[PDB]
Order: structure tokens, then C-alpha cells, then sequence
């Protein structure tokens, strides 16, 4: 286990204070869909017309 | 939770119904003021720091005004329903590898293009009949998932029987297959879990996900085992969280915009709305038109929160008020 | 074919500096979140018009 | 009561608001015990706006 | 749309079209100034050190 | 409000009590665990993100354990009754300048040194009464210690009418001579109010004051009108606001010390203290002694607050469970 740990770099901090960092992510994206209504706020359901 | 604003969106809580500017005495106390032509609108709500006004409704200016119940904004938890295709064969067939695979589609990236992929796997016997599938299916499922290692809640396994056919019995990683001793099981339903809130820090969303098959073979051919297909859902992620953030959004107009920046030198908000409770909403667009050549319109948006218990009884009498008051004919839910 | 876009912004994002409490970020078309260094608010607003 | 105080001290002297001030931690010449112990205070900050 | 570890502090947040400065605060980029050349030390006869 | 600590102290706040770790519903929920041979004592509380125990209490190692209600936190306001001193003189004088002056000892820093006098000058006149007296003194008080522009509050003024004896007369800047129809009046009150709070940045602090007075020329000496009387309080600041900040406190140790340094970047803790609230409190100190050579103790606390519906049923209810497991008597209040 000794050279397992070895295998890791090692970094020096400062002192035992918490620390954090940023993280980026995407950005591409597509909305869901909650429901759908009619012309008279009529929901579908699945087996409507269309 | 950052939301689009038409030139500004208010918000201002109603935890109680008063007649007069006199009675305004606990906060979120509210009250709707109209002159007697009904020529504007505006509210009384007591502030933590005393009683404030909203701003003025021209009531020939107004565009929509509509209320929303709670059960309008509760995201159902969508919950897919896995079983045998009777076409390949309506029991398991020795010897083959029962690999699903749950892809989940909005995993941390906020995006399509994050993809994170869950496994399950079961080795059929002879013996095996549906029912012992189904669990061994939903227990290699659970293991994987249920994880308190994973970072995330990302999925719940309940199974059904035939007989119930409703109750559906849940399946985490704890339970064993001595657990479930019933002989007739007939699906493996999947909800979408609730993830973990933070106001103005963590928004509200889910991880969405499809039950995706690998192949077997039965007869010399590669032919998928199962068949993945929406249910009814059951369960709904109430409002409060979503509120809250709604008005720790629109309370920076009203206030403070510097909702925590420089820790120590802030102006701390009290924000009245529990997010732990259900609010019906209410809606007033309207807009400021000026004078000769400024005629340029100002739309403006008055959010008004309102818990609704069991019946919609708070809203639906600070409805009539606002009715009573401004002559408006706004529908009551 | 024929085609418009739009963006409103209120006059006073002129020469509007940001505190950077998170860094700020530049989406891209590959969909990738970057960091970047600029403080101002338009030279975001004009990327993502562009 | 230290100081010679034999008689007592009256009511008058112990409702609420007398005011107390720290003198000294007093202690025996031989085989004294711990005693005494320190504080400190914290500053503050104000606003304005435009 | 789901926390990477477990001491993921945010969330990533989004919206479309007219920002407000609530819009760029509620992502912490408007923060209070700081100054140093302005320093209030309260007005008192500090009678210690007599 | 950073207080001192025994090397630790602890917070659990008793919402409910359930009597089964089983029933652990919601946040807030408490039960008490003693094993039958009753040698450790624990409470098992639900948190806002789960179950959560606290440190174990070695029943031979418990100091005190006292319970103290919600009347003997809560803050009795100091209040003078100043008159004239019938030994220079029952009634005014004809035409001396009668000056009051309530120098103030802690204001707005810490220290004794930090002093704020505020003053209240009549001019009397010849049939001038003692009652009219009291009247433009307190209309005076008022414009200046009462008023609007003053950055904090500093006092509370009022009257009273011979006839009543017990009901105190309010007088506000607003007040004036016409609305003041009497003639009975003896005194002026001068009262303490309570400095605003908050949680965290504020702590729960006043502002003392002695009132003392100028010297009149009554025959041909200069002499002293007044007397200032200490009278019981009638009025008092509840616990809400001191339990809200020691559980602000307390909390770090089980948790986040980091309470909102890095503002996008920190751990937010949920409370379960509502400062509108009263609480009853219940404290129990105990330590921990080691082994052959460890024996230095190592004091600790273990703080439990309830809510007092005015008999203390909550707190006596929390006393009797801690009671009969672990064999403790805690002397209900």
C-alpha cells in the first residue's frame, strides 16, 4: 500500500484550513417539458388527438 | 435560481389577510388597497422592519393577472416501468447475461453532453421464473444505485406484484432476497429522485434517465430482453423549494442585491416564505405608460405567495379581496 | 430565408465591473464552459450575441 | 466577602444593574491553585450608498 | 444536475435575456467596496493607563 | 453572541419527543438513550440531512444538570420614576429653566467610556402646575429621545395620572399637550427599550441610563429639583432573540465554523430556533476522565431548549424522559 500511495503526488498546503475550487462545466442544453394545453387550457393526455 | 424578469419581477408573501393599514402587525400580514374608483392598486404587506408598500397598479394597465395552485408546480417524479418482453420470451433463459443499463442525461454538467452510465447484471438459471428475475434484477439495480457512495440520489427501485399491482414495495440495497417472499412480481419501476437544495446556491433540477437493454441470446439471435415504458407517475416534489428561491430572487430588487459578499459587512434578508410548505401563486402583469412622446411601455410583474393547506382557502379569499377592491374578475382556484 | 435576434440590456452595464465571487465563464460553441478573466459585463453579452 | 467584611452587605447594593468591575486575582503564598483568566473584543463596520 | 462529490457548495445557474444586477449578484458578481483610507475610530477620553 | 465555553458546549434543540429512535420524522425531533444499567446517556435528534447523536454522558461523570425557564432569560427593562423634590419645592418655580439630563453609559462601543447624554429643558412659569410640568418635561424627553432621526432607540417615556397609579401614559414625539387631558399626573417614567439583534453579527445588548438633573436657584441657592427612583420593571425582553444566537454558536462546534466566510463558497447550516419563540432551557455538565495516567477531565456541555407554552410541558416532559432513563433528577420546573 506504501507504493500504491507513492504512486500519488503529494501537494503542500499552508495549514489544516478548508479549501475549495472552481469547477467548469458545459453549457449545451435542451429544456423538458412540463405539459402541454389546448387553445382552452385543456391538457393532453397520452392518448389524445392530435 | 436565476430567472428571466420582463423589466422586474416583486414578490411580496401573504401569510395573513387584514382589512385595514391597522392590523398589519405580525409580518407577511398583507392587505390589497383601492381607491373607490378602482383606478389603482397597490399592496400593505408588514415587512420584518415594518410596514411597506408595493408598487402602484394603473388598473386600465393591467395585462394578465392569474393565480397557480400548488398542484401545478409540484415536479412530478417520472418512473419508468422494466419487464420481459413476451416476444423474446416472457421467461429468463439459462445461461444468458441480463445487463441493463440506466443512462441519466443532466448528470453534473448541466447538459446532454454529460452522460453517466449505471449498470445491473443478472446471470439467468433454469429454474429462474419472472418473479426471481425481477428481484435479483431489482437488488443487482439497488446495489449499484442506492449507493451512499454515489455523490447523488439518483434513482429509486420498487417492485409490484400482481396482486397488489399498485402498492409498490421498495427494493434498497439493504434488502435481501429473503425479504421478498412474494412469488408473483411483475415490472421493476424506476422514479427519478429529488436531488439536494441549496437557496441561491443550489436550484432545483433533476438527473433524467432511460432504461436502455444490451442484448442476449436465444436462438442464434442478439435480441433486447426488455422493454422500458412510461407509467402514470405517483409522487410529486412539492413547491416550497422553489418558492424560496423565487423570492430570495425577487427580494433583491426590493433590498439588497449583495445577498453575501463580503460576509461580515452584509445587510442579512429575512425571508418569510418556509421551505419546507406549499404556496399557491398570483400573478399581476401590468405596465407604467407615460406622457405625450413617452409612450414606451414598463411591463412589471407582482408575485404574490400565498400558503394554500388541503383547499386553496388563503388565496382564494385574498382573491376576493383584490376583486372586491379593484373590481377585477380574477378566477379563483 | 430570413432571420433575427436580439438583446436588451439596461444603460447603466456601460463599464459595469464584476467581483468574480465565482469565476466567470464564457460558453462556447463546443458547448464548453471556459474561465475568463474579464471583468466587464458586454464582452460577455457580445460573445454570446455573436 | 473579602476585605475584613464581617457584617455583611446589604440588598441595596445587589439588584439588578450594580455594576462590577474586575480587580485581582488574589492568591496564597504557598501551594496556590489556578485561578484568573482573559478576554478579548471584536470591532465593527458601517455602510453607505449612492 | 446533481452534486459531484458531496461538498459541492453550488449549482449551476442560468437565464435568458434582459440581466439585472439581482441577476449578476444572485451569481456573485456584485460585491460592496472596501475603503481603507476611511477608518472610524470612536471619540472617547480613554481614561486607562492613568 | 460568542460566549465562553467549559472546552466545549453543545445545542440540541427539542422541538418534539418521540420516545423511539423509530420515530424520528422530522427535523427537530429528540429522544433520549440510556441503556437499562444505566451507565450512558445520549439524544438521539433528526437534522435537517438526517439522524444525528450526541456525545455519550457518562452518568458517573455529570456535574449539575438544571433546567432554567424561559422568565429567568428574559431581560426586565430598568425603569426610573423621576419627580420634583418636594423638599425644594412641591411646585415649579416662577421663572427657572428646569433641565434634565439622562447621561447614557454604553453607547455605541463596549466601553463605560462610551457616553451619550440627552437632555430635557422646561422653563416654568409663574401658575405653572407640577402636573403641566410633567407634561412638557415628558414632551420634551420625547422630541428628543423618541424621536425618528435617532440612529437607535434609547428609551421609552410615559406618565401617570394619580387616578390610575399603575397605567403608564405613553408619550411620543408625536404627542402634544392636547391629546395629555389630565391633571393628576406624578411622575415621569423613563423606561429601557430593547437594541435591535441580529443573528450572528448583533448580539442581544442595551444601553443603561442614570438620569440627573441641573440646578435650580429656588430662594437664592443653586439647588436640585429632581429625585430619580428605581421602580419595579413591568416590561421584559423574551428569550427568542439569545437562544437563536447560542444555537448561531453552539452549532459550529458539531459543524460548519466557516458560518458564511467564502460567500459563494461555504456550507450552509439550516436552524431549527425561531426568535420569535420562548424557550426553556435545560444544561448538563459532565467530562471524561481516562485511563492509569489520563485522568484530567475534560468538561463538557450538553445544552437542550424547548419551547414553553406557559407551564413548561415540553421541557417537564424532556425532564421525565431523561429521568426515568437515566435514573437523574433534573427538579422539573
Amino acid at each position: 500500500l506504501d507504493t500504491f500511495l507513492n504512486s500519488f503526488p503529494t501537494r503542500e498546503f499552508e495549514d489544516d484550513n478548508e479549501y475549495y475550487w472552481d469547477v467548469i462545466g458545459s453549457s449545451r442544453r435542451n429544456i423538458p417539458l412540463v405539459e402541454a394545453r389546448d387553445e382552452n387550457g385543456v391538457v393532453v393526455a397520452a392518448n389524445a388527438a392530435n | 435560481m436565476v430567472i428571466s424578469i420582463n423589466q422586474v419581477r416583486q414578490l411580496y408573501v401573504a401569510k395573513a389577510l387584514k382589512a385595514n393599514t391597522a392590523a398589519l402587525t405580525t409580518a407577511g400580514d398583507i392587505v390589497p388597497k383601492a381607491d373607490t374608483a378602482k383606478t389603482t392598486l397597490y399592496f400593505q404587506s408588514m415587512s420584518p422592519a415594518g410596514i411597506v408598500a408595493s408598487d402602484k397598479i394603473n388598473l386600465k394597465h393591467v395585462l394578465y393577472a392569474k393565480a397557480t395552485p400548488s398542484e401545478a408546480l409540484a415536479h412530478k417524479l417520472v418512473r419508468y416501468s422494466v419487464t420481459l418482453d413476451a416476444d423474446v420470451s416472457a421467461t429468463p433463459v439459462a445461461g444468458q447475461n441480463y445487463i441493463l443499463r440506466l443512462a441519466f442525461r443532466q448528470y453534473i454538467g448541466l447538459s446532454e453532453e454529460d452522460q453517466y452510465f449505471k449498470y445491473g447484471e443478472v446471470i439467468a438459471r433454469s429454474g429462474m421464473t419472472a418473479s426471481d428475475f425481477y428481484k435479483k434484477m431489482a437488488i443487482s439495480l439497488a446495489k449499484n444505485l442506492e449507493n451512499k457512495t454515489e455523490s447523488t440520489p439518483l434513482v429509486n427501485i420498487y417492485l409490484i406484484s400482481a396482486a397488489a399491482a399498485s402498492t409498490d414495495v421498495p427494493v434498497t440495497s439493504a434488502t435481501k432476497e429473503s425479504d421478498l417472499t412474494a412469488t408473483d412480481y411483475n415490472q421493476i419501476i424506476i422514479e427519478e429522485t429529488e436531488q439536494p437544495w441549496v437557496l441561491g446556491m443550489m436550484p432545483q433540477a433533476f438527473i433524467p434517465f432511460t432504461p436502455q437493454f444490451l442484448t442476449i441470446t436465444v436462438d442464434g439471435e442478439d435480441r433486447l430482453w426488455g422493454v422500458a415504458t412510461v407509467v402514470t407517475p405517483t409522487k410529486t416534489v412539492p413547491d416550497g423549494h422553489l418558492i424560496a428561491d423565487l423570492e430570495y430572487f425577487c427580494m433583491g430588487a426590493r433590498g439588497d442585491i449583495y445577498r453575501g459578499m463580503g460576509y461580515p459587512n452584509i445587510i442579512k434578508t429575512t425571508y418569510l416564505v418556509d421551505p419546507g410548505a406549499v404556496y399557491d401563486v398570483l400573478d399581476i402583469h401590468y405596465f407604467y405608460t407615460g406622457s405625450n412622446e413617452s409612450v414606451q411601455k414598463s411591463e412589471k410583474t407582482i408575485t404574490l405567495v400565498a400558503v394554500d393547506d388541503g383547499s386553496h382557502t388563503a388565496m382564494n379569499a385574498l382573491i376576493g379581496a383584490i376583486n372586491t377592491a379593484s373590481g377585477l374578475t380574477i378566477a379563483t382556484l | 430565408t430570413t432571420i433575427r435576434i436580439q438583446h436588451k440590456v439596461a444603460g447603466n452595464k456601460l463599464n459595469k465591473k464584476l467581483a468574480m465571487g465565482i469565476p466567470m465563464v464564457r460558453n462556447l460553441e463546443s458547448g464548453k464552459q471556459v474561465k475568463d478573466t474579464a471583468n466587464m459585463w458586454m464582452h460577455y453579452v457580445d460573445w454570446e450575441v455573436e | 466577602l473579602m476585605g475584613g467584611n464581617t457584617q455583611g452587605v446589604p440588598a441595596e447594593r445587589l439588584q439588578q444593574g450594580e455594576r462590577f468591575s474586575i480587580e485581582f486575582a488574589p492568591v496564597e503564598k504557598e501551594l496556590s491553585r489556578k485561578v484568573g483568566d482573559v478576554r478579548f473584543t471584536s470591532p465593527v463596520s458601517m455602510r453607505n450608498e449612492w | 444536475a446533481g452534486k459531484l462529490g458531496k461538498f459541492q457548495m453550488l449549482g449551476f445557474q442560468h437565464w435568458k435575456g434582459l440581466t439585472s444586477d439581482n441577476h449578476l449578484g444572485a451569481i456573485f458578481q456584485q460585491a460592496p467596496q472596501k475603503a481603507t483610507n476611511l477608518m472610524v475610530q470612536l471619540l472617547a477620553f480613554y481614561r486607562g493607563k492613568s
